[PDB]
């Protein structure tokens, strides 16, 4: 259970990529934005071709088996992308998260 | 006897499929993703 | 060198409300001076014909014709004929098309299965299935309407009628809608509306909500003790 | 006259160890000396078939031409051709079977939906639906088991693999199984077992019964003892 | 001398599905030689009314003529004139009637309200009430189906559309269905179908059943000891 909250800055032009651990056994690896009001977790990026409706076409998945870092990148920032993005595995999304971190706008 | 499934363990079974006359009883997976072939 | 006939399907009668049957021309030379008409049993004239097609690579011509008729004149049973007289076909040929025989009409039964609970764990997208079983004849129409405004036709996919195994020649066909997983945990209703030519008022509708698969009661019992 | 070109289903290549290929003729006249031959893309001939079938009651003949090939040849994408020559047609008709490579392999997801609540009110029949989504390519094998034994295809009907709305090339398929209403209320657990290439084990399954699919009773009798203990 | 024009009613357009418009000729002196007909905007001819009425008992020579028309005609609003011929009439009298456009169509909002607990406790009958509300204009049609089969009109009662109290120009209606106590306690969804011309598909329906509420009823029964 890792909690590496980083302060990577963002903007419209700006791009921030998160780093995540991979089991490398070709399971379901996902990044999920937790919703405070909902109390559940909503997958923003998954192993399959699913992408969140708000994040359609502005996100990229980048997997290296060589270096054991699982990383996802966001092309543009609307400044609303401030929340607990947690990575993970297994079919489940909520109860399967491995590491969580909250990104940030401006700085 | 247990209630739950160990996430790092694999549980499987023999499923009796046929496809016609022959019956290749093949090992299925009751827990896809905790173990791979 | 033939002329075929295409009637408006019941999925178009229910949708267009402006019934229009056409006749298409297969393998005739791309020349002008063609005869086009729609004659019913008594043979009286109909609405004018427009929308002449263009040239084709295989040197064919399709002189089609769109006309406006009553939806109930077909119910009256008007034997319709599309007469075509081309230069390469000096002898005119007659066509035949109408509302056909009375089949044993049965009723559609729409059941509406919500997405599985274990599907609602990976949080990608739910899938609601509107199953229309046990109808006859074919040509059923299905569409979706969340709240009250018909979903855009590329979100849902409808299959084709297929015969039912445990029944005589009565089909079964059902289609699904792939909703977002963050929309099926709000309340967000999804009605499914079906039109078949054997229904009382020609339309049936069903609706599954989030608060439909919840259990009626819990029966927990804690028996905390201290023995073994 | 009609001639078919049926590629070998995965349920054949993986189960029968007989990854052959057959081309069937129909809609022709009842005649003999039909020259139906399988060839590779180089023009060379391969092994022939046997046990010519019998005609249909529809006063139309039916015959099949079969050729046995190895699996690695199939997984390479070779263009095999079945040619039919007969007196009816002055030009022999050719049909091509191959494997278009360059398609991704996705693992099917199996969802077992029990019959709806209002369907278990007429007390006439119950329909359980096995839905396989996301699998690519098509031609997946699905069947049903009732208390650990399979059923004939006379009680369950599967659907052809249709494309998916939001997916580029992924598909989906439905398999409905209809049973008597009282055959589902007393228990009698049903299982849907599927077998698509992409599965890591090539075979998976799901299961439902009356106490699992959308239950109306969480009958719990949990007991906890020896709280202090050692 | 009077000619009322009874228009095709939306409660008959949806029920009969054989749209016809009536030319009720009233208060003529008792005579003979009457040939009444209809014309379209094109002086359209119409099939003669079947079983045309004779001179009235009241001495009013009342002639009722019903002419079949295509539905599109009525919805289009194409006008129709009923030629009326009497021995008394030198010129055929004309009854020009057209469906009138110009009224905003607001969709109905059926809400089915379930039988009240008190009625149920007495155990004699239940009234389940559709409340089609918000509809505009009037002439809404309401009926009840159970197991997909419509019920007899003598079992449910539908009220007339009264104007909405607080909202602007709009109407509301009611429909009570009386059922036995045991029939509502075993299932029997009693779908309430409302047909109105402002609906997207002209047909809606809602369902209320013995289990259409009553949320999770827990039963924690701890025996800690
Ligand atoms: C099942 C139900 O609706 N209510 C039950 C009741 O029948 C039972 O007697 C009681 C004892 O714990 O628990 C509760
Ligand atoms: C609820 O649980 C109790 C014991 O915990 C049991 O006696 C009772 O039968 C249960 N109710 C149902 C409907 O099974
Ligand atoms: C509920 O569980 C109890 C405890 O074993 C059992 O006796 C009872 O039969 C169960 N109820 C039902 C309806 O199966």
């Amino acid at each position: 259970r890792i909690l590496p909250e980083v302060k990577v800055e963002g903007e419209l032009g700006g791009s921030v990529t998160i780093k995540c651990p991979l089991p490398e056994m070709h399971v379901r690896i996902y990044l999920c934005r937790e919703m405070a009001g909902s109390g559940t977790c909503g997958t923003v990026v998954s192993t399959t071709n699913f992408i969140k409706a708000e994040y359609k076409g502005r996100v990229t998945l980048k997997q290296y088996p060589r270096k054991n870092l699982f990383l996802v990148e966001v092309t543009q920032l609307t400044e609303s992308d401030s929340g607990v993005y947690a990575c993970g595995a297994g079919m489940n999304t909520d109860r399967g998260k491995t590491q969580k971190v909250t990104l940030n706008v401006h700085s | 006897t247990c209630y739950t499934y160990d996430r790092n363990k694999c549980y499987t079974a023999v499923v009796p499929l046929v496809y016609g006359g022959e019956t290749k009883m093949v090992e299925t997976a009751l827990t896809p993703d905790a173990c791979y072939p | 060198i033939r002329v075929f006939a295409i009637p408006p399907s019941f999925a178009s009668i229910f949708l267009t409300k402006s019934t229009k049957l056409t006749c298409l021309v297969t393998d005739l030379t791309t020349y002008d001076s063609v005869t086009i008409s729609w004659t019913r049993q008594n043979g009286e004239a109909v609405k004018t014909h427009t929308n002449i097609s263009e040239s084709h690579p295989n040197a064919t011509f399709s002189a089609v014709g769109e006309a406006s008729i009553c939806e109930d004149d077909w119910n009256s049973g008007e034997r319709f004929t599309c007469t075509v007289t081309h230069t390469d076909l000096p002898s005119p040929l007659k066509q035949t098309i109408s509302r056909p025989k009375g089949v044993a009409l049965h009723r559609p039964d729409v059941y509406l299965l919500p997405p599985a609970r274990e599907q609602l764990n990976l949080r990608e997208s739910a899938t609601i299935t509107c199953l229309v079983t046990g109808f006859s004849p074919a040509d059923v129409f299905v569409q979706w309407m969340q709240r009250g405004q018909p979903l855009s036709p590329e979100k849902y996919v409808t299959s084709a009628p297929m015969p039912e195994p445990q029944a005589p020649g009565r089909y079964f066909a059902h289609s699904i809608l792939t909703v977002s997983e963050e929309e099926w945990n709000t309340g967000e209703t999804y009605t499914c509306v079906v039109a078949h030519e054997a229904l009382p008022n020609r339309v049936t509708e069903r609706t599954v909500d989030k608060s439909t698969g919840k259990p009626t009661l819990y029966n927990v019992s804690l028996v905390m003790s201290d023995t073994a």
